[PDB]
């Protein structure tokens, strides 16, 4: 029902709502309602102020009504989905203010849903919100897939781990905060710990100590959120390593309580979750975006300038922590006079240019701004504090641009961009004020009723949601990852049916929102015969084979050389030895070569300097072992796997596409450098000096504010109590360790410590107090976006483009493959695009009675099918704690699974004449069957020593991976399957070299960083001990699962905490430290090194995914 | 680090011995107060001891007085122990004994590991089994890699002249 169109009330109406003054009434309204609820605290004035906006909120709603009508069906009332919010929120408070009923913390949560108004108030915003939803139900199917394979995981995980987090270590034989005890009097508990130690039976398992026995017992850790004991809890864990969000501790949890065995499960989770799954999304969204797009004096002085702005940069990357009077005033002249030259700049270009000439440009507008600020810091800065002044000086750094080629055309892009760029950032911005108010509202009460749940001593932690400004950093660090032990907070204090669905919608919009601005920002910027005879042995293909044997083998030797290797006495000699043979044999190459292609041919070529490299390498670990003197040339084998690179065409192959793809990244990787040291130089300023604490030596934690009021106090021992003044592990005291503190803070780990201290600050020899300096955190989330988010933006384009680019180099779509490789990819291509077409007669003369037809027609396998999703469905009523009825019920859905199965099996049997066995699928089937009958009934007579209650489960559910095939599952699942089967040769290639690099840093790290004592990130899983053990921290590096505690522990000389002189028994070597020198490089190294690779794997399969959607 | 590993058997005249023995704790995050005890015993011996640490090293008389050598850790985890001029006599069996109790609060473990040494020294111990066999095989790869070399460039220069 509506009025007339022709009416003075729908006319007067109308008039009103499309008058520009009437939305800006209404924005200005909002956006008031906005700060005066979420960002502003304690006024008295609120009845007022929210009646005031009742009011004006209820005559937008009547004004829209009338002009519109109800619901003529389209452009009415309700046309519009968010008129109905509106109309919601505005009758719920309508209701309740006036009204018996007092509701009132529930009304607040509704009254933030108005700062989603936003949105259809600005015409932007809305279009936006509509291609987003649009690009979502693109995304439908990807969705489903993700849900599937996370259920079919979980089921995994159940089967292999339930009840394992139970496990402890059990005495045998036979006050405070009440949410905070340990039971250490019946279970064993490390120093610090707070849950009991995990351990396990497997000799690769947690050892329980002397006089304790392993048994299941208890609770699980995390107050009971990390387990696997039952579906919901193993989706969590799943969804968890999905993000690969706090990761490392799960692990090490799952490696203690059972064998390290199992980080195969892992390793294939994150291969299939955070790699090709991540993958498929990115694929989705960037396709539905480019869709999107488609829809709609003067002369050659400067040198002296240049040369001054470099020097001053050079100036301003010299001041640190501590600093003499001289080295001091030695900067204040260097001050002085580059801001004299640069205002004498100014000047003469304002003579010679008249005035109005000057600013008509944008770089004289920029070089005024400098030296205005830098003669009204000169003035002005020893009076009366304002430090803050001092801290832009590092924008002079950015007059380097005004001579860079690639700073302007970067800065060209995003201007150009700026329209669209600024749709985005402003919704973006709308979501994460609205989710930080929304979230106060849900759970700020919460927070403050429940704390000793989630703090001993009873005071508010440092990351929750009481107040505004922590609710805006908890959303933004969800929107980073880090989103996991905030929630088991909010989950102890709210509980976990309020607030999984609140952090579901911060991650999953969020992820939506930001994917989509990162993959605008990348779019943004895109825009003697006996001679003879020696060439013909060396070229032959079995010279070859022989000597890729020899440099595998030779390789693989290498990863004996662990703790146990004076355990190995026989082992030890052996490689000895064969170190000798190996040399011998690539010197008869050397030589070989040498005679075959003549020295000028030889040293003519790339590799053959690789190899050549690698035979010194070789002699000369080889005359290390005579003087100890000349032992340390030992360590120089570690080099030897490089030759892996010089002999395989595939290495080759993967070195040249890196080669190609990422080396002309140089520009941009030196504009982003320059970001990081612009961010470096101002957190020394606010940082530097500051960082240093009074702490217990022993115990380690900060004495409390209220007694070591400064160093004074610390330092100075008058009543004889142990207390030491030092620094921190990261501090920010100079460019350098501003490096450090500012790659720790990129890939987030280690950050929250940085910022810790950050927020903690006072003076530069005030002890620190807690959260006494809180907005710093403008620094971090500042840097995240600038020198963290845009830089990647820009990087990734580059290396996408040169992919594009050299591929149209060669008009093939792979450059990872080899020529042999090629035809490969068109057999797959083939395989899994065509149709089999390949039936068996139906025998027909010998048995009549005998149909064929039964297995062949759709309904069998469609049955078939449903029955393979019921035997999945029924393994998730499975639980730890579970009746006896439940476990027999159970047990005989399994027996009667294999029952049906082996009926289908033997009925195909009996229809195909002996070709079942021809069909690979089949035997597959065949396969589980047999299995399945061995499990299920293997102890029933022969009761071996044991068979594994889930192994008959675990083997039924394989059968599932019928449900990717083309015929006999959803169509979407094989067209999302595809661009892994296209890209599995490249892939393989990629693997192959990351696993070549991971040896060589594994193999370096046994020498270097055993022995060093156990500590944060170092324990008895993750180490560098053994090859396994330095492989596992190695992958937990390369994924930032922690590597901030293994340099952590690498620095325990730092920290003074090591005897440079302990016997480790069974071993030669001395010592129990670390060089941190190695350390730093060692990490920092791999990361790069890690990053531009797994880089390289992401752009493959995407630009594969791609290619298959194009047509 | 702990990696457990057996002492060597054998010693030669004129020379020192290190009767190694290693036993280390299932965590090394506990601390212990270790009792190590050390006996001999020639073929008509009664196993009677030359060495301990109790709250301390103390002193024993024995034959050994005076040519015994301390070659331990500070947290007793490796337990060795050195002789000076190993004679012809001297053989037989040494035992390393060790028992050491842990701290927990609530419960006070004990634990005792024996480890045994048979100690043969001869006038001259020649170059282990092992070892001469190891490069024999080194020898023999050698010669028969070196002569595939040279059978196949006399074949591949036959074969090319012709
Ligand atoms: C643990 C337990 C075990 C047991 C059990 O539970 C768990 O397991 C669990 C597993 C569950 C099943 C899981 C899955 C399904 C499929 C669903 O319904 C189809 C899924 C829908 C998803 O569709 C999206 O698919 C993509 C997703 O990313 C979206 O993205 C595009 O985005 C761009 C824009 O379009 C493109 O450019 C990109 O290229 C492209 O990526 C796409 O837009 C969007 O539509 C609809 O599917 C379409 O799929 C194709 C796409 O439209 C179409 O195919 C076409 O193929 C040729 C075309 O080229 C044509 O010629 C052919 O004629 C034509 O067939 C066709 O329309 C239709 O098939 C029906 C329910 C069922 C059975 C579930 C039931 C319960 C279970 C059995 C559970 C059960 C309880
Ligand atoms: C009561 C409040 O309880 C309530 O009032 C809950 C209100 C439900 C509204 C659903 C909002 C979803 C926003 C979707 C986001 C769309 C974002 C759009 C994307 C740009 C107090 O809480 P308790 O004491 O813990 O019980
Ligand atoms: C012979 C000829 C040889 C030529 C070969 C050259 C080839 C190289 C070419 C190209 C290599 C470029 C690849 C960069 C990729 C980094 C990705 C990353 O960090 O993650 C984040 C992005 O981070 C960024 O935004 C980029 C900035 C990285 C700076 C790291 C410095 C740490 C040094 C600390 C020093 C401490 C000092 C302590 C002193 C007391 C996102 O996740
Ligand atoms: C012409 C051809 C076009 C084809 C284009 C194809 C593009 C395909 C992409 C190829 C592979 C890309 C590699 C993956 C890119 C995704 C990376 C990303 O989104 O950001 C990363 C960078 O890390 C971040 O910090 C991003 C977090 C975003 C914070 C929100 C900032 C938004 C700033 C906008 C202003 C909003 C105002 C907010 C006020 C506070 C996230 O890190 P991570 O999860 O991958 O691993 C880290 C684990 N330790
Ligand atoms: C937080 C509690 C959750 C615990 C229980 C988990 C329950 C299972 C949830 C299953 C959700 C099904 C979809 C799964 C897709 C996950 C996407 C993803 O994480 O992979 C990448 C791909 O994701 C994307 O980029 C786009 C995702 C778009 C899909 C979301 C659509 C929005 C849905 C709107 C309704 C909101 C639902 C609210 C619930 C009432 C990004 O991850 P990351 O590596 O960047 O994580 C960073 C940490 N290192
Ligand atoms: C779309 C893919 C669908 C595939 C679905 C099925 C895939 C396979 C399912 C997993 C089968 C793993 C078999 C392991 C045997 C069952 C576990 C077990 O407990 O038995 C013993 C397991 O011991 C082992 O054999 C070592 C564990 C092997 C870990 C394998 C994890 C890999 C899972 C990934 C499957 C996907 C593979 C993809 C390949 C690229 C230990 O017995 P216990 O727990 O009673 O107590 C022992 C301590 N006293
Ligand atoms: C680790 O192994 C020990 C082996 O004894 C298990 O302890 C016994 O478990 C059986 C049941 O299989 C009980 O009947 C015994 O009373 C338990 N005590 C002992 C010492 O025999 C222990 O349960 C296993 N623990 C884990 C977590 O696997
Ligand atoms: C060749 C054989 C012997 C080893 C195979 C192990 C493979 C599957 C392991 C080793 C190193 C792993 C990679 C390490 C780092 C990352 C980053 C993250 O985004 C998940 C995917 C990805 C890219 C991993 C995928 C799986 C991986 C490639
Ligand atoms: C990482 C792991 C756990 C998951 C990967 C499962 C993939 C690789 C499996 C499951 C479904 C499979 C496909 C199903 C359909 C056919 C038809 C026939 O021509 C044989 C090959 C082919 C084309 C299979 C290739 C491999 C395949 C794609
Ligand atoms: C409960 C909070 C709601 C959050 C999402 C806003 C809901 C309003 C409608 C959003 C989509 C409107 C666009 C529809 C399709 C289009 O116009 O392209
Ligand atoms: C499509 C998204 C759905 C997500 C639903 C899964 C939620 C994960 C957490 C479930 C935990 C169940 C808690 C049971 C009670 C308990 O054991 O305390
Ligand atoms: C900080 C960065 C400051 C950049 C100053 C503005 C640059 C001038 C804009 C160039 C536009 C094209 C031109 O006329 O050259
Ligand atoms: C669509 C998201 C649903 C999430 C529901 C969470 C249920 C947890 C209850 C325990
Ligand atoms: C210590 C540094 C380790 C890394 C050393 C990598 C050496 C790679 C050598 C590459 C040579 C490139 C020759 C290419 C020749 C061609 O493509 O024809
Ligand atoms: C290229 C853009 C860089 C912008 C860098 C922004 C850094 C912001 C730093 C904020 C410091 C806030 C200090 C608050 C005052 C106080 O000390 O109380
Ligand atoms: C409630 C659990 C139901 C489980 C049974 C689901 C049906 C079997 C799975 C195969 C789906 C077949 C779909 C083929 C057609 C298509 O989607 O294109
Ligand atoms: C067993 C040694 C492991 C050493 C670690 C590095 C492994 C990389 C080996 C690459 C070999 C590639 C094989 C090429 C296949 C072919 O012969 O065509
Ligand atoms: C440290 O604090 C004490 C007590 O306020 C003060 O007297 C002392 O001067 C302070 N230290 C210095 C040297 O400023
Ligand atoms: C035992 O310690 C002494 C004194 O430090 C030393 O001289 C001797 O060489 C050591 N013996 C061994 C085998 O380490
Ligand atoms: C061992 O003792 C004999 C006899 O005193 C002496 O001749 C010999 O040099 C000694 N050797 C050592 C190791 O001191
Ligand atoms: C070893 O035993 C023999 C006979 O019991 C004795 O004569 C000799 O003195 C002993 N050892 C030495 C060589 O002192
Ligand atoms: C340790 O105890 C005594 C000490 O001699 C003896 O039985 C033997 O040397 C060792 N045996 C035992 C009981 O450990």
């Amino acid at each position: 029902c509506t009025l007339s169109p022709f009416n003075c009330i729908r006319r007067t109406t109308i008039k009103v709502l499309v008058h520009p003054f009437f939305q800006l009434f209404i924005l200005i309204s909002v956006l008031i309602d906005c700060v005066f609820m979420s960002l502003t605290n304690l006024p008295k004035w609120r009845p007022v102020l929210e009646n005031t906006l009742l009011g004006i909120y209820t005559f937008e709603i009547l004004v829209k009504l009338f002009a519109r009508g109800v619901w003529a069906g389209s452009f009415s009332f309700l046309g519009d989905p968010w008129n109905w919010l509106d109309f919601s929120v505005t009758v719920f408070e309508v209701i309740i203010r006036y009204s018996p009923l007092d509701f009132i913390p529930t009304l607040q949560t509704a009254r933030t849903l108005r700062i989603l108004k936003i949105i259809p108030l600005n015409q932007g915003l809305k279009s936006l919100v509509g291609v987003l939803i649009h690009c979502l139900k693109q995304l439908i199917g990807v969705i489903i897939l993700t849900l599937f394979f996370l259920s079919i995981f979980s089921l995994i995980g159940m089967g292999l781990f339930m009840g394992n987090l139970k496990h402890k270590c059990f005495r045998w034989p036979q006050t405070g905060n009440p949410y905070y005890i340990r039971e250490t009097e019946n279970f064993y508990y490390l120093e610090g710990e707070r849950y009991a130690l995990l351990c396990g039976n497997r000799t690769d398992a947690g050892q329980c100590p002397e006089g304790y026995v392993c048994v299941k017992a208890g609770i699980n850790p995390d107050q009971g959120f990390t387990n696997f004991d039952s579906f919901g809890w193993a989706l969590f864990a799943l969804f968890r390593l999905m993000a690969q969000d706090y990761p490392e501790v799960l692990y090490h949890q799952i490696l203690y309580a059972s064998g390290k065995v199992y980080m195969i499960f892992f390793v294939v989770v994150s291969f299939l979750f955070s790699f090709y799954m991540a993958s498929l999304f990115l694929g989705i969204l960037a396709m539905a975006y480019e869709e999107e797009k488609q829809r709609v004096m003067a002369p050659f002085t400067d040198l002296f300038l240049i040369i001054c702005i470099i020097l001053n940069v050079c100036f301003l990357t010299l001041e640190h922590y501590p600093m003499s009077k001289q080295t001091n005033t030695l900067l204040n002249i260097g001050n002085l006079v580059f801001i004299g030259i640069f205002t004498a700049e100014m000047i003469f270009k304002i003579i010679a240019m008249h005035p109005y000439g000057y600013f008509q440009v944008g770089w004289n507008i920029f070089d005024s701004m400098i030296v205005f600020h830098g003669l009204i810091e000169l003035c002005l800065a020893n009076v009366a504090g304002m430090a803050l002044l001092r801290l832009f000086r590092m924008l002079r750094i950015f007059k380097l641009g005004k001579y860079w080629p690639t700073f302007q055309i970067l800065m060209w892009s995003l201007s150009n961009s700026w329209v669209a760029l600024k749709d985005l950032v402003l919704l973006l911005f709308t979501f994460i004020f609205f989710s930080a108010a929304f979230g106060m509202k849900l759970f700020g009460k919460n927070y403050e009723e429940f704390v000793c749940h989630i703090d001993k001593d009873c005071q508010l932690p440092r990351w929750h949601m009481h107040d505004f400004f922590h609710s805006f950093l908890n959303v933004f660090r969800i929107l980073c990852g880090e989103w996991v032990e905030t929630l088991w907070d909010c989950m102890e204090v709210a509980g976990q049916s309020w607030c999984i669905p609140f952090y579901l919608m911060v991650i999953l919009i969020g992820n939506l929102l930001v994917l989509y601005l990162f993959l605008a920002l990348v779019s943004s910027f895109s825009s003697q015969n006996i001679r003879k005879t020696c060439c013909k042995i060396v070229e032959n293909n079995w010279f070859k084979c022989f000597i890729g044997l020899v440099t595998l083998l030779s390789t693989g030797t290498l990863a004996f050389e662990d703790i146990y290797m004076d355990q190995r006495k026989t082992i030890k000699i052996l490689l000895e030895y064969a170190d000798m043979i190996f040399t011998y044999i690539f010197i008869l190459e050397m030589l070989l070569k040498w005679m075959a292609y003549g020295f000028k041919a030889y040293f003519s070529n790339g590799w053959y300097r690789l190899d050549f490299v690698v035979v010194i390498v070789f002699c000369l670990s080889l005359i290390g072992k005579t003087r100890e003197e000349l032992k340390p040339l030992i360590s120089m084998k570690f080099l030897r796997p490089l030759r892996v690179l010089s002999q395989f065409e595939r290495m080759k192959v993967v070195v040249r596409a890196l080669i190609k793809t990422t080396l002309p990244t140089l520009n941009v990787f030196l504009v982003c450098l320059m970001i990081w040291l612009i961010f470096s130089i101002m957190g020394v300023d606010l940082f530097a000096g500051r960082f240093y604490e009074c702490i217990d030596p022993t115990s380690g934690e900060r004495f409390p504010s209220s007694e070591v009021m400064n160093k004074s106090r610390c330092e100075s021992l008058l009543f004889n109590e142990s207390m030491l003044w030092e620094n921190a592990k990261m501090n920010f005291d100079n460019v350098g360790n501003g490096f450090l503190s500012l790659l720790q803070v990129a890939t987030f780990n280690g950050w929250i410590t940085i910022m810790n201290s950050a927020i903690d600050s006072v003076a530069v020899n005030i002890q620190p107090h807690f959260e006494v300096n809180i907005y710093m955190y403008c620094y971090f989330i500042n840097f995240i976006i600038f020198g963290v988010f845009l830089p990647l933006s820009m990087l990734i384009t580059v290396i996408i483009d040169n992919f594009n680019k050299h591929k149209i180099k060669l008009g093939g779509s792979n450059i990872f493959i080899t020529v042999k490789q090629r035809k490969q990819y068109r057999r797959l291509k083939k395989l899994m695009y065509e149709d089999s077409q390949r039936p068996v007669p139906r025998p027909l003369n010998k048995l009549q009675g005998f149909i064929f037809d039964v297995v062949t027609s759709q309904a069998f396998n469609v049955i078939v099918m449903v029955l393979i999703c019921f035997q999945a469905i029924a393994m998730m009523i499975d639980t730890d704690v579970q009746s006896l009825q439940m476990s027999i019920a159970l047990y005989w859905i399994n027996s009667i699974f294999v029952m049906l199965y082996t009926m289908e099996c033997i009925l195909k049997l009996i229809a195909f004449r002996c070709f079942y066995f021809t069909i690979a699928w089949n035997i597959f089937d065949f396969m589980v069957v047999i299995f399945s009958i061995t499990g299920l009934c293997l102890p029933m007579t022969v009761g071996s020593y044991l068979v594994p209650p889930s192994l008959v489960q675990l083997i039924l559910l394989s059968r599932i991976i019928h449900m990717l095939r083309l015929g006999k599952g959803p169509k979407v699942f094989h067209n999302l399957m595809l661009p892994l089967m296209l890209s599995l040769p490249a892939l393989l290639n990629i693997i192959l070299l990351i696993f070549l690099v991971m040896f060589i840093y594994a193999v370096f790290g046994m020498y270097n960083f055993a022995y060093v004592k156990k500590e944060a990130g170092i324990n008895d899983v993750s180490n560098f001990e053994t090859f396994g053990n330095s492989m596992l921290c190695l992958f937990q590096v390369a994924i930032f699962a922690g590597w901030d505690g293994m340099l952590d522990a690498i620095f325990n000389s730092k920290w003074s905490d090591c005897d440079p002189d302990k016997i480790n028994p069974g071993t030669q070597v001395r010592g129990d430290c670390g060089n941190p020198s190695v350390g730093i490089f060692y990490f920092v190294s791999y990361i790069l090194i890690s990053w531009l690779i797994i880089v390289n794997m992401y752009i493959v399969v995407v630009m594969e995914f791609l290619n298959i959607a194009s047509k | 680090v702990c990696v457990e590993v057996p002492s060597e058997t054998e010693a030669v005249q004129g020379n020192p011995m290190k009767l190694r023995c290693i036993s280390c704790m299932k965590r090394e995050e506990v601390e212990a107060t270790t009792v190590v005890e050390w006996f001999y015993r020639p073929e008509g011996g009664k196993d009677f001891l030359i060495y301990e640490y109790r709250n301390g090293h103390q002193e024993v008389e024995s034959p050994f007085q005076g040519r015994l050598q301390w070659n331990g850790s500070k947290d007793l985890q490796d337990v060795s122990i050195t002789v000076l001029n190993v004679t012809l006599n001297d053989s037989g069996l040494y035992t390393c004994n060790v028992s050491r109790e842990f701290e927990f609060e609530a419960h006070r473990p004990f634990v005792k590991t024996t480890r045994l040494i048979p100690l043969r020294v001869t006038e001259e111990a020649g170059e282990d089994f092992t070892s001469v066999v190891s490069e024999i095989m080194m020898y023999i790869l050698l010669v028969f890699l070196t002569l595939w070399l040279l059978i196949e460039m006399i074949y591949c220069y036959r074969k090319v002249s012709k």
